[PDB]
C-alpha cells in the first residue's frame, strides 16, 4: 500500500534529476560529444 | 494491556523506544546514543556486502576492493559507505563521550 | 574514479532527499513539542 | 561524590577567617551568579545530586512545603531548559532567597552514615 | 399538559402539569449562569440566587439552582400548596434588589464559598469542573458556575445588583412548574404578584472548544481520576440525542459491583482483564450551543492510567467503525431509560424545563425524544462518530496520580489510527 | 484447545447408545487404564492443560479440600516423575477414584464464556 507512493516519489525525483542534470552537464557527456569525433 | 506491553518483544521494544521515560530537558546531544547506533548498523550492513566480493588473501586483498569500485554495481557507495562511515562512527563517538 | 558521474549524479538524489526528510522532520518535530514548548504551570500553596 | 559535609567543613575553614572570607566570598557570590542556575528558577540545593542514599534520605525527610517548592522550582527549570528560554531578573530566582534550605538535612544524613560508619570499624 | 402561558409581560410561565405526580415545584428562572460573568464578578450568579433562595419560606422549601448557562429559584410544595409556593417566588423576586440591598452577604459569601472549596476537595466535581474549564479557557463558559473562593470574596452588593438589573428582566426569565394543579390558576397567581423590569434578553457570550490538558497530579489522593471529552453536540443540535446515545454505548461501569462482571459495553470487559479501572462514566454535557461529550474515570492503580486511557480511546475509534447494532439498540434503549428517569421528580422536571425554555426557546416531551432515538440508525451514529470523535481534538483533565497519565499527544494520537 | 463442552457434548452422544456404549465403554476403561496416569497417583482432571483461562477460572473456583487434594496427587506425581518410580496397585488410583471432580467447573466455566461470546455476537 505504501509502496505506491514510495515508487511514485522515486520515479518523479528520477526523472526530474536526470533531466536537470543532463542539460546542466550537456555540452560535458558523451552522447552530445561522440558526433565531434566521429 | 496493550499488545505493545503484553508481548515479550514488543515488550522490550516498548520499555526501550515507545514509553522509555526521558527526561524532557534533553537537547539534542542526547540524540547521539541512537546515532551510533544507526552508524553501527549502516557499518555492518556495508562490512556485510564488502565481504560478499572482498578476499581475504593477500595477494587479492587490494585487487579485490578495486574490484568493489570499479565492476561490482554500486560497490563503490558501499565501500566509501563504509570507509567513511567508520569516521562519522567514530565523530559521533566523541560527541557521544 | 570511473564512477565519478554517476557519484555525483547519486549524492544530487541522495541531498535531495534527505533534505525533503530533513525539513519534514524539523516540522514535524516543532508540530509534536508545540504541546511541551508551549507548556506552562502554577504552583499555588496556602 | 564528595560528602557535603566536607564541603561544608572547609567552608567554615576558610569563612573562620576574614583575611580569605574578604577575598572568596566576592568571587563566591559572582561566581554563583555567573553559574546561571538561578536564572532558571533553581536554588543551589536543586542541584545538588540526588542519586545517592544520602541525598535520597535527606530529601525523604524534607518538610512537605519545602518539598513542594523544590518540585514546582525542578519543573520550571526543566520547562526553561526545554523551551530555550530564561526567567528575567525580575523572575529569577534573587541572591538572598539562595537559603541552603536543604543543607541541615544533608548534613543529619552525613553525620548518621559517618556515626553509623565510626561504630561499626571499632 | 406542557401548554406555555405569556403574561402581560413577556415572562413565559411553562408548566409540566401532570396528574400523579408525587409533588409538585415552581421555580422563577433568569438565564444567567457562570457564562454570563467575568472573572472579577464570577460566582455572582450563584451568590445572587443563594441570597434570594435563602428568604423565609411560607413552609414551601426554597432551593437554589445553579448552573454554567441558567439559574434560578426554584420552591417545592405539596400539590395543594403550589398557588402559595408561585405566590411566593413572585414575591421573592419583585423585592429581589430590594432584599440585595440590604442583605448581609458575608454568611452567603462563607457558605458560597465553602460550597466551591468543597467542591475542589471532591475529586470528581474539580476534574469535570476543570475539564469544562480547559476546553473553554478564554472565554467566560469556562469560569466555574460556584465561583472561586478569591472571586467569591471580592463580592459586594453592586455586583449583584448591577447583575439582577441586567438579567432578571422579563425577556431573560421564565417560569417553570410540574405536578399535580391547575395551570390557569397558577398562571393568574404569578400575574398579581410578580412585577419585574423591563430589558433586552443579554447576549449569550460567545465560547469556543480549544483541545488542551489541564493536570494537577496529586500524589496523596489514593486514586488517579481523569476525565476525556471531545467537542460534543449541545442543545438546540440535531445530534444532541445522537451524542447521548453515543455516549450510552460505552455507558458506565463500577468494579466493585455486581452487574460489573455482566454489563453490556466492550470496554467493561477489556479493562477487567487486568483490573485496569474502578469506575468510569461516559457523559454527553450540552450547553446552550456547546456541548462535551467525554468519559470521567477513577482509576485506583497508579501503573494502569495509560493503560486505561489507551483501551478507552481505541474503543472510541469503534464509533466510526465495526459499531454493532446491537450495542446501538442497547444504547438507544438505555439513553431513552435514562431521560425518562431524570424526569421523574417534579424538581427534575421544573429545572429541565426552565432549561430547555432558555437555552432553546422551545422543548420536546418524551414522546417526541423517543420518536427521534428511535430513528438513529446505526449508520447515523457513525456518521456523527466521524465527525465528532474520529480525529478530533480531546481536552483532558486530571487530578490524582496522575504520573502514569501519558501526556496529551500519546491520548491525542489514539484519536486516530 | 478441544472445548470440554465440546467432549462431554460427544461422549454423551455415544453413551446415549448402547449400541455404541457397550462397544467403546471398555475400550476406553481399558485405555484410560493403560494410560499410565493412575499408577502415578493421578486423575483424569490432574491432567487437563491448565494454562488456559477456562481452565485457570475452574481451579480458582474449586472446593479448598478437593484443592489441596489435587495439589497432593500433582506433587506427588512429580515426585515419581522424578525419582522414575510408580506407585503399586495397592496405592495407585483406583478406577472408581476417578470422580471427574473438576468437569462441573470447567463446564460452567466454558457455559459462561459461549453465553458471553453468543451474546455479544448479536
Ligand atoms: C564498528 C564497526 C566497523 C568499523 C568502525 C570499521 C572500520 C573500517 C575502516 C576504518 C576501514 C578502512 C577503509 C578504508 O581505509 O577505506 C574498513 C574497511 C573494511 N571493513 Fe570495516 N569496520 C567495521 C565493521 C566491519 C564489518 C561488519 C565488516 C564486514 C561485515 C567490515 C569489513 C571491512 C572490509 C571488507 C573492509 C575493506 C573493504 C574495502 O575497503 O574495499 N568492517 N573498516
Amino acid at each position: 500500500t505504501i509502496f505506491g507512493g514510495a515508487f511514485a516519489f522515486q520515479g518523479f525525483f528520477d526523472v526530474a534529476v536526470n533531466k536537470w542534470w543532463e542539460e546542466h552537464n550537456k555540452a560535458k557527456l558523451w552522447k552530445n560529444v561522440k558526433g565531434k569525433f566521429l | 494491556m496493550p499488545t505493545r506491553k503484553s508481548n515479550t518483544y514488543l515488550s522490550l521494544v516498548n520499555s526501550y523506544l515507545i514509553d522509555s521515560p526521558q527526561p524532557s530537558s534533553i537537547n539534542y546531544w542526547w540524540n547521539l546514543g541512537s546515532l551510533l547506533g544507526l552508524c553501527l548498523v549502516i557499518q555492518i550492513a556495508s562490512g556485510v556486502f564488502l565481504a560478499m566480493h572482498y578476499s581475504s588473501n593477500i595477494e587479492l586483498a587490494f585487487d579485490s576492493v578495486e574490484h568493489i569500485m570499479r565492476d561490482v554495481n554500486a560497490g563503490w557507495l558501499i565501500r566509501y559507505i563504509h570507509a567513511n562511515g567508520a569516521s562519522f562512527f567514530f565523530i559521533c563517538m566523541y560527541l557521544h563521550i | 574514479e570511473p564512477e565519478h558521474d554517476d557519484r555525483k549524479k547519486w549524492g544530487l538524489k541522495a541531498l535531495v532527499v534527505l533534505s525533503s526528510l530533513y525539513l519534514l522532520s524539523i516540522w514535524v518535530k516543532r508540530f509534536k513539542w508545540t504541546p511541551i514548548k508551549n507548556r506552562k504551570f502554577r504552583f499555588d500553596p496556602p | 561524590v564528595q560528602s557535603m559535609t566536607s564541603v561544608v567543613k572547609a567552608a567554615n575553614f576558610i569563612l573562620a577567617r576574614p583575611t580569605l572570607s574578604k577575598i572568596i566570598t566576592p568571587l563566591a557570590q559572582k561566581f554563583t551568579a555567573y553559574a546561571g542556575y538561578r536564572e532558571m528558577g533553581l536554588k543551589f540545593n536543586d542541584l545538588l545530586l540526588e542519586e545517592t542514599p544520602i541525598m535520597q534520605t535527606a530529601i525523604k525527610r524534607l518538610p512537605s512545603e519545602l518539598n513542594y517548592s523544590r518540585n514546582f522550582r525542578i519543573l520550571t527549570a526543566h520547562q526553561l531548559a526545554l523551551s530555550h528560554q530564561l526567567l528575567p531578573a525580575e523572575k529569577a530566582v534573587k541572591p538572598e532567597e539562595d537559603d541552603n534550605y536543604l543543607i541541615p538535612y544533608i548534613l543529619e544524613a552525613e553525620k548518621e552514615a559517618f556515626e553509623k560508619a565510626e561504630l561499626d570499624n571499632i | 399538559g406542557v401548554k406555555y402561558t405569556t403574561l402581560s409581560n413577556g415572562v413565559t410561565v411553562a408548566t409540566e402539569t401532570n396528574p400523579a405526580a408525587k409533588t409538585s415545584s415552581v421555580g422563577l428562572f433568569f438565564g444567567a449562569g457562570s457564562r454570563s460573568e467575568h472573572s472579577h464578578s464570577n460566582g455572582i450568579s450563584a451568590l445572587t440566587t443563594n441570597v434570594l433562595a435563602s428568604q423565609s419560606a411560607k413552609g414551601s422549601l426554597l432551593t437554589a439552582k445553579n448552573d454554567r448557562e441558567f439559574n434560578g429559584i426554584i420552591a417545592q410544595t405539596t400539590n395543594d400548596n403550589i398557588t402559595e409556593a408561585g405566590k411566593l417566588i413572585a414575591s421573592i423576586a419583585s423585592n429581589a434588589v430590594d432584599i440585595v440591598e440590604k442583605t448581609d452577604l458575608t454568611k452567603h459569601k462563607q457558605y458560597l464559598s465553602a460550597q466551591a472549596s468543597a467542591v475542589e476537595a471532591d475529586p470528581k466535581s474539580k476534574v469535570l469542573s476543570h475539564l469544562y474549564s480547559s476546553a473553554f479557557q478564554g472565554y467566560s463558559l469556562a469560569l466555574p458556575t460556584l465561583g472561586t473562593t478569591e472571586s467569591v470574596e471580592n463580592l459586594e452588593n453592586q455586583d449583584s445588583l448591577r447583575h439582577l438589573a441586567k438579567h432578571l428582566v422579563n425577556n431573560n426569565t421564565v417560569i417553570a412548574a410540574s405536578g399535580n394543579f391547575d395551570h390557569d390558576k397558577l398562571a393568574d397567581a404569578i400575574e398579581a404578584n410578580l412585577k419585574i423590569a423591563e430589558g433586552v434578553k443579554p447576549e449569550i457570550k460567545p465560547a469556543s472548544f480549544l483541545g488542551s490538558e489541564v493536570r494537577m497530579r496529586d500524589d496523596t489522593l489514593p486514586k488517579a481520576y481523569i476525565s476525556i471529552a471531545v467537542h460534543g453536540e449541545g442543545l438546540n443540535s440535531p445530534n444532541y440525542y445522537l451524542a447521548k446515545v453515543a455516549a450510552a454505548i460505552y455507558g458506565d461501569f463500577y468494579l466493585h459491583s455486581t452487574i460489573a462482571k455482566f454489563t453490556s459495553p466492550k470496554l467493561a470487559s477489556i479493562v477487567q482483564e487486568y483490573n485496569i479501572v474502578e469506575s468510569y462514566n461516559h457523559y454527553s454535557k450540552s450547553f446552550s450551543d456547546t456541548g462535551i461529550w467525554g468519559y470521567y474515570a477513577e482509576i485506583a492503580d497508579k501503573f494502569t492510567v495509560d493503560d486505561f486511557t489507551h483501551f478507552s480511546l481505541k474503543e472510541w475509534n469503534r464509533l466510526s467503525i465495526s459499531i454493532s447494532e446491537a450495542e446501538v439498540a442497547r444504547a438507544k434503549a438505555q439513553v431513552k431509560t435514562a431521560l425518562a428517569k431524570e424526569l421523574a421528580n417534579s424538581f427534575a422536571v421544573t429545572s429541565d424545563i426552565a432549561e430547555k425554555v432558555l437555552l432553546v426557546g422551545h422543548r420536546q416531551s418524551l414522546r417526541e425524544a423517543f420518536e427521534k432515538i428511535d430513528a438513529i440508525k446505526v449508520n447515523d451514529v457513525k456518521e456523527w462518530g466521524k465527525s465528532k470523535v474520529w480525529d478530533r481534538d480531546i481536552v483532558i483533565s486530571g487530578t490524582g496520580l496522575i504520573e502514569d497519565l501519558l501526556d496529551y499527544n500519546r491520548n491525542r494520537n489514539e484519536m486516530a489510527m
